[PDB]
């Protein structure tokens, strides 16, 4: 009902102006009938205009809320696809978007869109009505109207040399101030504690004079708009008065033209006023939309045969057979998490091609492939709540008891006051780091999966628990599963039948 | 006495001359527009009853001059008011920064550096904005309301009361209701907003291991439900904003209807021109009021900013000797750095001495985005380039300096982002080396360093003859003390 409401508002503005002008003209010339119809007509016109305004406000609020919600949901869903290569780079932007960073689009949907729609509707209709009642005033207003864009373009093209320089000086000096104020505690505990107070003085002076220059340049548009929207009414009044003095034009037509000139010229001023408050919302919307279209997940439908496949890495001469324990060693950060997340098929393999069971990962069917696997990451899943749910998000655990016994989670559940019911905070609050890792082994090692991938399984663990988890992993490998870790410690290194020495570059 | 009023006089009052100048310019512009409307109506009505064209000359010249003056005075008033507000903000920023340079251990450390910027940047902007949206709208609105009520009052003190009541209702109730609705909207349902920081901070750094399982869509549903609940609650709380949005139009309608009703019963008494003026002024006297639907909103934002700006553990005593080496370590939650600054304070003995002995070097030390020479002479500006080069080479930055196109003159745009974290900590260590303080205090100097280098740097720093020799005291608050080492241990609780 956006356009319907705006049409109603435009109609009840123009008709109210016309009726008021006719009433005034009628009851000036005959100061002795017209009180009943005209007054009630004006009252009901104003009443329906008010009701339309209120309904417009409610509709705009609801629409803005819905659009914000849908855009946030779509952004979050789109950014959460595979290929963490882009995720690690754009997670900051995505987190900024779904935060108090999209709430700035509310003014754009509240005070700018209705303003531009009303400017597009009301101005030509009021122009038409004024022309019907009087063509000379309409001619003057028309001559005025395509003089805003001409003068605005002329001003913004003739002086488009000082504005850029002023803006550059503004931003550079502002950055100077921001960085200098950033380091005040660093300069506090040294000899030069108050020697920088003088610098900020003339830095502020120069910054404020530069912003003065840019404000002086940038307000000319408001001056042009005000001057034209006022000179239009001035010239209309002069013309109507001067050509009405020779008894050749009804007072009602003159009053109608005079009252309708401001209605023609107001919505443009309203749009100009409301524009500067909507730049931020448009930028936020553009940033949000720029991070949605690109992701397009691919892959094939090939299905790995039943059992534990054979994984081979020709680039690093690593071929890992089922039923055996494998470890990866090397420096920190040399494409090892990338290698693992590639063999999950999330992203491309940095080190050559990877063939599962003889077939490349690119033809793999990821839906069924992901169901044969127990992926324990560096940071497990810890949703705020209780221990019981946190033990069940990564699918149901068919046999949590024996897995916990093998890893030693019972000593964790035993010391907890409520067993597996103690409340758990965000990120593991109320839950110990090594015992977080233990929860990770509990959720990972217990799963129907012929392929096992683990990143540093013995993090924050003592010797006894390290030996216990290594023995459990060895038993799982002996159960006929491909188990590969990336541990780079002596207990981990001396626990796998094969060692891979992936190197940099 | 609210804190906003206290901060208003605190900010070195804006030199009231240029406050009243902006107020007068705004009043002149809006009054010129109102007088243009009135003179226009009078000119039309006078030209109706056919006169000779003698007075219409002065009326017409007045109309044209008033239009041009309205335009130019509006522009000049905008410029002047912005000038006054931003000058006031700049001087307030300078004064507040001056107050942040006091010897006593004030709140200057109880706050980090990034959010100190997040205060000093936006807060001065808000304080400037309280001079554009409180000077102009309120002052000009009250002056114009008085000047437009008086014009109708002299004609007839019977409908002027209605006009004044209506102007007050619009220009007070409408912005007050808008501000109250806006305030109540952003605080309502402040528990489903927790789901934003639950999900968006859950399924944005945790994506892959959530994707391998089928738990992504469960999270999507479980936060979409609560976001929808928050949206419904916000809509329900902000429903009374539309009433405040629509109030000024109802005000103008009631005003014009009352004006026409009054003019009906007063037309035969007075001349036609006065009747037309009384009928047509009310619809053009509400232009000042519409400039303050956000003045109350700006007042609320400036009040919260002023409150935020107004907002701006004990440790044991350790004896020290000139040349000892300390390896203070402790768990996360112990005042190790607080012990560092306590030792620095007790060594310095507050103000009154020129040769400062102890200076703490915090881990989160800001990096100036200037030349490396300037960035390193902050502790001591009388250090030759040879000393800086030797220090950089001895800390592990000779190869980093060799590749710099400008050598020591590299500007390092972006500050800490221009270099790596390990490189930045190396520059901090070099800066600590350059400083000639008798007692040098370090806060985790082995963090974010190279795996094959951090142990060696810690060993050298805590060695009384490797980097700091003899008469120089080094206190280190680290976390990676070697299992086999020396120097006293002051492990805290």
């Amino acid at each position: 009902s956006y356009f319907q409401s705006n049409v109603v508002i435009a109609g009840c503005t123009i008709a109210s102006a016309v009726v008021l002008a006719h009433i005034v003209a009628g009851i000036i010339t005959n100061p002795a009938t017209d009180w009943a119809p005209g007054l009630v007509a004006l009252a009901v016109l104003w009443s329906v205009r008010v009701v339309a305004q209120w309904f417009q406000g409610r509709l705009s609020q609801r629409g803005a809320t819905a659009v914000i919600g849908e855009l946030s949901r779509q952004v979050l869903s789109s950014v959460t696809t595979s290929s963490p290569r882009r995720l690690a780079a754009d997670r900051d932007s995505a987190a900024a978007v779904v935060t108090r960073g999209l709430d700035g689009l509310r003014p754009y949907f509240t005070g700018y869109l209705p303003a531009v729609v009303l400017a597009g509707i009301l101005t030509p209709a009021a122009l038409v009505v004024m022309a019907a009642y009087d063509w000379q005033a309409a001619a003057i207003v028309v001559i005025a109207l395509p003089l805003i864009p001409i003068f605005m373009v002329l001003i913004g093209l003739l002086t488009a040399e000082r504005s850029a320089a002023a803006l550059t000086a503004m931003t550079t000096l502002q950055g100077r101030m921001l960085d200098l104020i950033a380091g005040i505690p660093t300069l506090r505990a040294v000899g030069r504690a108050g020697g920088s107070v003088q610098r900020i003085a003339e830095l502020s002076a120069s910054h404020r004079r530069s912003t003065m220059a840019t404000l002086r340049i940038s307000f000319l548009s408001a001056l042009v708009l005000e001057l034209l929207a006022t000179l239009g009414v001035a010239l209309v009044a002069v013309s109507v008065g001067l050509r009405l003095v020779f008894g050749d034009m009804t007072l009602a037509a003159g009053l109608t033209a005079l009252l309708l000139a401001p209605e023609v010229f107001w919505p443009l001023r309203r749009v100009g006023a409301a524009f500067h408050a909507a730049q931020d919302g448009k930028t936020a919307a553009e940033q949000a939309l720029r991070l949605c279209a690109e992701p397009h997940p691919p892959t094939g439908h090939e299905v790995v045969p039943a059992g534990a496949p054979v994984i081979e890495v020709p680039a690093l001469k690593a071929v890992m057979e089922p039923g055996r324990v494998t470890v990866l060693t090397g420096p920190n950060g040399v494409g090892k998490s990338t290698l693992l997340q590639a063999i999950l098929g999330l992203q491309e393999s940095p080190c050559g091609p990877i063939l599962v069971a003889g077939v490349e990962v690119g033809a793999l069917d990821r839906s069924a492939w992901w169901g044969r696997l127990a992926w324990m990451p560096h940071r497990p899943v810890l949703v705020p709540g209780t221990v019981r749910e946190n033990l069940e998000l990564l699918g149901p655990v068919p046999g949590l008891d024996e897995v916990c016994r093998s890893v030693g989670f019972d000593e964790v559940l035993g010391e907890l006051p409520d067993g597996s019911e103690t409340p758990l905070g965000r990120g593991g609050v109320g839950l110990s780091l090594g015992q977080r890792q233990r929860l990770g082994l509990v959720r990972a090692l217990g799963a129907p999966a012929d392929v096992l991938l683990l990143d540093e399984p013995t993090a924050h663990l003592d010797g006894a628990l390290e030996d216990r988890v290594l023995a459990a992993i060895v038993a799982r490998a002996r159960a006929g599963a491909t188990v590969v870790m990336v541990g780079h410690r002596a207990p981990v290194l001396a626990a796998a039948d094969h060692v891979v020495t992936m190197e940099s570059s | 006495h609210d804190p906003l009023l206290r901060l208003t006089l605190e900010l070195l009052r804006p030199r009231l001359g240029r406050f009243l100048l902006a107020a007068a310019l705004g009043v002149l512009s809006l009054g010129s527009a109102l007088a243009l409307a009135g003179i226009s109506a009078w000119l039309i009505t006078r030209a109706w009853q056919m006169p000779p064209v003698l007075d219409l000359t002065v009326a017409v010249v007045a109309v044209r001059a008033l239009g041009i003056s309205r335009g130019v005075l509006g522009y000049c008033q905008r410029l002047a008011s912005h000038d006054s507000a931003l000058r006031a903000a700049a001087n307030a920023r300078t004064g507040l920064y001056r107050k942040l340079a006091d010897a006593p251990p004030d709140e200057a450390m109880r706050l980090p550096s990034g959010e100190l910027v997040a205060r000093l940047g936006p807060a001065v902007d808000e304080l400037a904005d309280v001079l554009v949206r409180a000077l102009l709208p309120i002052v000009v609105a009250v002056v114009l309301g008085c000047a437009a009520v008086g014009v109708i009052a002299v004609i007839s003190p019977a409908s002027a009361a209605v006009l004044a009541v209506c102007l007050v209702v619009a220009g007070v109730v409408a912005p007050a209701l808008a501000a109250r609705a806006a305030h109540a909207s952003e605080t309502v349902a402040a528990e489903h907003r927790s789901q934003r920081d639950t999900a968006g901070m859950l399924a944005l750094e945790h994506a892959p291991e959530l994707r391998v399982s089928g738990r992504l869509d469960s999270v999507i549903a479980t936060f979409e439900r609560h976001h929808r609940a928050w949206g419904e609650a916000a809509d329900r709380a902000a429903a009374p904003a539309a009433v405040a949005a629509a109030m000024p139009t109802a005000a103008m309608g009631v005003s014009v209807v009352g004006a026409v009703i009054a003019g009906i019963a007063l037309a035969p008494t007075v001349a036609p021109t006065t009747a037309a003026i009384l009928m047509l002024l009310p619809l053009s006297a509400f232009e000042a009021t519409t400039a303050l639907p956000d003045a109350a909103a700006q007042l609320m934002r400036s009040r919260v900013a002023a409150r935020r700006l107004l907002e701006l553990p004990d440790v044991a005593t350790v004896d020290l000797a000139p040349g000892d080496r300390l390896a203070v370590v402790g768990p996360s939650g112990s005042g190790k750095t607080t012990m560092l600054m306590a030792i620095a304070d007790r060594l310095n003995g507050a103000g009154g001495e020129t040769p400062q002995r102890a200076a703490v070097f915090a881990e989160d030390a800001h990096l100036f985005d200037t030349t490396v020479r300037d960035n390193l002479l902050v502790v001591r500006g009388d250090a030759t380039d040879t000393e800086l080069v030797a220090a950089l080479d001895r800390v592990g930055l000779g190869e980093w300096l060799a590749g710099l196109p400008d050598g020591l003159s590299t500007v390092l745009v972006g500050g800490a982002a221009a270099v790596s974290a390990g490189q930045r900590r190396r520059l901090l260590i070099a800066r600590a080396l350059i400083s000639a303080f008798p007692v040098v205090l370090l806060d985790e100097p082995t963090e974010n360093l190279d795996a094959g280098d951090a142990r060696q740097m810690l060993e050298g720093l805590l060695t009384p003859g490797a980097l700091f020799a003899a008469d120089r005291t080094v206190v280190v608050a680290t976390h990676h003390l070697p299992p086999g080492f020396d120097c006293p241990i002051v492990r805290c609780t």
